[PDB]
């Protein structure tokens, strides 16, 4: 029910203190450096997240959506890459194993992912199908006791680190999408080969990149969900995962006005702080209102989830408002610590770059805008 | 009427020099009670630092040879200052505020069922009253508060070393000698002794660091560090510096202080030839003592320092050297 | 094997500061915390459960928000947790003060008992060792390492200069060290369930053995006569001479107390 409970309190002080004694002192030496940060996913695991909202039954902890966005929001306060690992993880790899997976499913690939002990990713965009998402062109055809995998998934974040996949195919070209089935697939298999991490504007240790499916064998057993199933699978699945990303911005958001808020004290030109000049101020005051109505619409998608209401316009809201959020607060923010901002020395550039792909990637904005107006207009 | 008892310390048969400014602050507590000063020296073959205490104003000398007291483990130590206490009946005890101090004191005040005021910077007795107002700082020290023990007897404190100062040594007057006998047995010997092992200061992270010596752009080299790192080791502090040695190669980016290095609030911080750019000023303004050493003094860091002294570098650190290396030589 | 820990709710004093532009000390903002001595000997215990298997149980003397402590401690692996709330206990200074908790400690099945060096708020240090005289335990204090073998403790003690490698036989009351370890963070899950069924027992005087008149102000030797804020830093002073100049440092560091 209400989101000031002592219970969530008590995450978010957790979440504060992991962010900022584990997760803050690296964040930059992984942009330089473009680099997976294996430490804090280890150290993540450790401490519980990874799992946190699936039932314990499965290795998860028995939390709920509210309190892992809570998460990805701590996070991505301090270092964006990091958000996306988790978020991935848990909302895009993680859950339509935990939604479409049978028992045999839930046990063998559920477990290992919500325990931590395993790191998940989901590959659905192609070269040539990326907001048109029915384009597939990677097949699956049924040989045996096994699927053949022939194709390529560009741009998936948590490539070569990750350990399960949740790719989609064609399994009935002749069907449109009708026709994609969702597969689980684990690293390692023959034929299953991996791309060269990309190079990006601004998550930088978050290692994206290219998975390669030549004759590649793989168990029936292995196929989530109904044949043709796959693109309502993969549908519902970014409607969550929406909800991760914007929260990823809000986090980005409200640690670049954190650190404006610092430095605007701090510094003196003119005799008086930065601070005291009324467009400082008047800056400062349009930034938190558009954070703090992100965080509320963020959040009451997350809510939805948890109560089982339908959630998939909440979070396309909440993708939208806080992906353009956090654009403009980055950039104001940059701007507020004049030169100082734009030297890599401080973190507020880096969350500027961070920002701007959480108006691309999980779907556009413009994907969201399709979203909010065809709900509206019937 | 009773007496003012300081508890002595010492280590490897040398008295703890907090002792004997303990036995100062004791002279004049006594003074104004009129009455006379003990000291208690405990320890396994103390003989001859019994001497020591009378000359820096030990009237009584309570002393007890043991070899329980050989190496110092809490129960031998409580057992025998509670029988040694009890039997003199001081109006007040004094223990230095130590490992040793902060572990035997809180013991020993709770067998007697008296109060304990631990690390105080401050005891007077009050003209009306005539209670011992001891005053120590609280709140992680953002407090200062005076607390008297009403009723009970002995007015116990720990007090802080390095606060009372002590008393001039007069080489004439020798004390009475006590000679206290105390029997140590099983239930006292509960905790045993493995290995007393001794190993060094433990490097500690700048932010961590109880004094900053400072490095700025103004030392003119690498090398020349080593005049700040020999300072560093006089006060045991640590070294840290501006971006621009940090930059120049002379330290680890770990040494660096301010709005993109570390933010440190020490309680000492000396600033040697830095001219504090906002960049470096909000990094360690919130110390609790600045000194600063700089050419210019039109340098903007003047204008944070409690102690703005305009000078040489190279000319003023070997003289803080030679100063300090004399001051802890004599005392 | 039994572990009791006692840990204090305090607000954390190292993010006070005196405001110039008002003079007294800034009120609000100071989160309340486990003191980090007695985080430190929480952590201890819980290596010590995963280790040997013992059973940790914690208990805080305090008002109700001191629950908060208990459940971090909880969450963090602690098996039971008691809250001790008494008006009785008002005014208590550190004899009143471990008496109680030492009456609490009479009920409660121990084999260690691990308090923390210092409390960062009142800062006497004495708590737990009065606690282990009131209870009549071979007291350690300033630990470093704690390690256990079979009905032994086996601890490094330190010093200013020596450290000693001591060795007990159980029941002992052990003061642990803010730093000498690395605190592990909780587990989601476990702070979800904490709250979600709520274990946590709360004691009044009545579950405690004690003579009364050994409680709160009216049973404490020690009181507060005056306290007093901090004064504010004064002005500073800029100087121009040489070798002078170094008396000119010096002089003033006597003054803030370093005379070595
Ligand atoms: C760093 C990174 C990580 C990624 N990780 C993953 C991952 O883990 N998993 C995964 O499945 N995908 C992932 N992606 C893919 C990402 O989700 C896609 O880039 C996104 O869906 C947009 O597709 P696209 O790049 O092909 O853009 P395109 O579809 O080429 O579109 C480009 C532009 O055209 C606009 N546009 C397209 N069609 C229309 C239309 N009909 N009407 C109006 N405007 C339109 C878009 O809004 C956009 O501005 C990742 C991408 C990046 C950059
Ligand atoms: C993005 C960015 C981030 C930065 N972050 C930091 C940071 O975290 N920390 C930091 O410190 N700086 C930082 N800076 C740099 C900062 O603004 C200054 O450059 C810094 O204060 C330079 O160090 P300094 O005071 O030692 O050198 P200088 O300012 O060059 O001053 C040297 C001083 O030494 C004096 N002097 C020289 N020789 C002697 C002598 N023999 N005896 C006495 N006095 C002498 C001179 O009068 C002068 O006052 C940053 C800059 C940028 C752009
Ligand atoms: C300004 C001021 C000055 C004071 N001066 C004195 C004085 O000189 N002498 C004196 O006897 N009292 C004094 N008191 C009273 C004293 O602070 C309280 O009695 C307090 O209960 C014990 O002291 P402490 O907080 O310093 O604890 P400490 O002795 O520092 O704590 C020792 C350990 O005991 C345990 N512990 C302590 N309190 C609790 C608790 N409430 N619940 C659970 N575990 C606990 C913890 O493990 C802690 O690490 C003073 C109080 C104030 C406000
Ligand atoms: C899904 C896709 C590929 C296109 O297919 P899709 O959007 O499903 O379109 P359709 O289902 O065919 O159209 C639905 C029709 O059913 C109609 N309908 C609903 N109920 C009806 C009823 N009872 N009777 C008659 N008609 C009805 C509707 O009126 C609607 O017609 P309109 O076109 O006039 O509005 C694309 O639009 C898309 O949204 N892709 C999103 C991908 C994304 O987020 N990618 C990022 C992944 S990167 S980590
Ligand atoms: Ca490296
Ligand atoms: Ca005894």
């Amino acid at each position: 029910m209400d989101l000031n409970s002592k219970k969530y309190q008590m995450l978010k002080e957790l979440y504060v203190s992991f962010a900022e004694n584990e997760v803050k002192p690296l964040a930059t030496e992984l942009d330089e450096e473009e680099r997976f940060p294996y430490e804090t996913v280890e150290k993540m695991a450790k401490a519980g997240m990874m799992g946190i909202p699936y039932p314990k039954e499965y290795g998860g902890e028995g939390g709920d959506t509210v309190g892992y966005i809570m998460a990805v929001e701590e996070l991505s306060r301090v270092c964006g890459t990091t958000g996306v690992i988790l978020s991935a993880h848990t909302s895009l790899g993680s859950w339509p194993i935990y939604q479409y997976g049978n028992e045999e499913q839930k046990q063998k690939f559920l477990r290992p992912l919500a325990s931590g002990e395993k790191l998940g990713a989901f590959g659905l965009t192609e070269p040539n199908a990326g907001t048109d998402a029915s384009g597939q062109q990677t097949t699956a055809v049924l040989d045996g006791d096994e699927y053949i995998l022939n194709g390529s998934k560009i741009f998936i974040t948590n490539a070569i680190a990750g350990d399960i996949y949740v790719v989609m195919a064609m399994t009935d070209k002749s069907k449109g999408n009708k026709g994609i089935s969702a597969f689980i697939v684990e690293k390692g298999t023959p034929g299953f080969s991996f791309g060269v991490k990309e190079k990006k504007m601004g998550i930088r240790g978050s290692a994206t990149s290219e998975l390669i499916f030549e004759d590649c064998r793989i168990p029936k057993e292995n196929l989530l969900g109904k044949e043709g199933q796959g693109f309502k699978i993969a549908m519902s699945t970014l409607d969550g995962g929406r909800i991760g990303i914007a929260a990823q911005a809000l986090g980005l958001a409200q640690g670049a006005l954190d650190e404006t808020v610092k430095y605007v004290k701090e510094r003196v030109q003119f005799g008086r702080p930065l601070s005291k000049f009324q467009n400082t101020q008047f800056q400062l005051a349009d930034m938190e209102v558009k954070v703090q109505a992100a965080r509320h619409l963020v959040y009451q998608a997350a809510i939805n989830k948890d109560l089982g209401k339908p959630y998939g316009v909440e979070a396309a809201m909440a993708k939208l408002f806080a992906a353009e959020t956090a654009m403009e607060v980055t950039t104001k923010a940059v701007q507020l610590h004049g030169g100082y901002g734009y030297t890599r020395d401080y973190p507020v550039e880096r969350m500027m770059r961070d920002a701007k792909i959480t108006e691309i990637y999980e779907g556009t904005s413009e994907v969201q805008r399709m979203v909010i107006s065809g709900k509206l207009l019937k | 009427m009773g007496n003012v008892l300081v508890v002595i310390e010492q280590r490897e048969n040398v008295i703890q020099t907090v002792s004997l400014e303990l036995l100062g602050k004791a002279t004049e507590i006594a003074k104004d009670y009129d009455t006379k000063v003990s000291a208690l020296l405990l320890g396994s073959k103390v003989e001859g630092l019994i001497d020591t205490l009378a000359h820096y104003g030990a009237d009584e000398v309570i002393v007890v040879d043991d070899e329980a007291l050989a190496v110092y483990t809490t129960e031998p130590y409580t057992k025998a200052a509670y029988e040694a206490i009890k039997a003199a009946d001081p109006i007040v005890v004094l223990f230095g505020a130590t490992s040793i101090g902060r572990d035997l004191a809180p013991r020993v005040s709770a067998r007697i069922h008296t109060g304990l005021t631990a690390d105080c910077t401050g005891l007077a007795v009050a003209e009306d009253t005539k209670l011992l107002l001891m005053t120590r700082p609280a709140f992680g020290g953002n407090i200062m508060a005076t607390i008297v023990c009403k009723d009970f007897r002995p007015q116990m404190s720990t007090v802080r070393p390095g606060v009372m100062k002590k008393n001039e040594p007069d080489e004439t007057k020798e004390a009475v000698i006590n000679r206290f006998k105390v029997e140590f047995n099983d239930a006292d010997k509960l905790v045993q002794v493995v290995q007393v092992i001794k190993e060094a200061k433990k490097q500690v992270k700048i932010e961590d660091a109880k004094i900053l010596v400072s490095a700025g752009r103004g030392m003119g080299g690498k090398e020349n560090l080593d005049i700040l790192y020999e300072l560093a080791e006089i006060i045991g502090g640590e070294v840290s510096g501006s971006r621009a040695t940090i930059d120049a190669g002379w330290l680890d980016k770990a040494r660096q202080v301010g709005q993109t290095g570390k933010t440190v609030r020490p309680d000492l911080y000396i600033a040697c030839g830095i001219s504090g750019a906002i960049q470096h000023i909000a990094g360690m303004e919130d110390a609790e003592f600045i000194v600063a050493i700089n050419k210019n003094p039109e340098a903007p860091i003047f204008k944070y320092a409690d102690v703005g002294i305009v000078g040489d570098v190279h000319k003023v650190l070997p003289e803080l050297i030679s100063q300090l290396s004399v001051a802890k030589e004599k005392g | 094997m039994n572990i009791v820990v006692c840990i204090k709710q305090v607000p954390d004093t190292t993010e006070v500061k005196l405001d110039p532009n008002t003079g007294t000390l800034i009120r609000d903002g100071v989160p309340s915390i486990i003191n980090p001595d007695d985080k430190a000997g929480l952590e201890e215990a819980i290596k010590l459960k995963e280790e040997m298997g013992a059973h940790v149980t914690v208990i805080t003397m305090g008002p109700p928000q001191a629950d908060m402590a208990l459940k971090e401690a909880l969450a963090m692996g602690a098996d039971r947790g008691i809250l001790l709330t008494d008006r009785a206990f008002a005014g208590a200074d550190t004899w009143a003060t471990s008496s109680a908790l030492a009456g609490a400690l009479k009920n409660i099945d121990f084999d260690i008992i691990i308090a923390g060096r210092q409390a960062i708020d009142g800062d006497t240090a004495q708590v737990g060792p009065q606690i282990a005289e009131h209870l009549n335990l071979p007291s350690i204090t300033y630990a470093e390492e704690i390690k256990t073998e079979g009905e032994y403790v086996l601890v490094k003690r330190q010093f200013e200069d020596c450290c000693h490698d001591l060795k007990v036989k159980m029941p002992c009351l052990i003061t642990t060290l803010k730093d000498m370890n690395t605190p592990r963070y909780m587990k989601v899950g476990r702070i979800y369930d904490a709250f979600e069924n709520d274990v946590v027992e709360t004691w009044t005087v009545k579950d405690i053995e004690v003579d009364p008149s050994n409680l709160g102000l009216k049973g404490s030797p020690t009181s507060v006569f005056k306290s007093f804020t901090k004064s504010v830093k004064p002005a500073g002073t800029i100087y121009n001479e040489d070798a002078k100049t170094s008396a000119g440092i010096i002089i003033d560091k006597l003054k803030e107390k370093y005379i070595i």
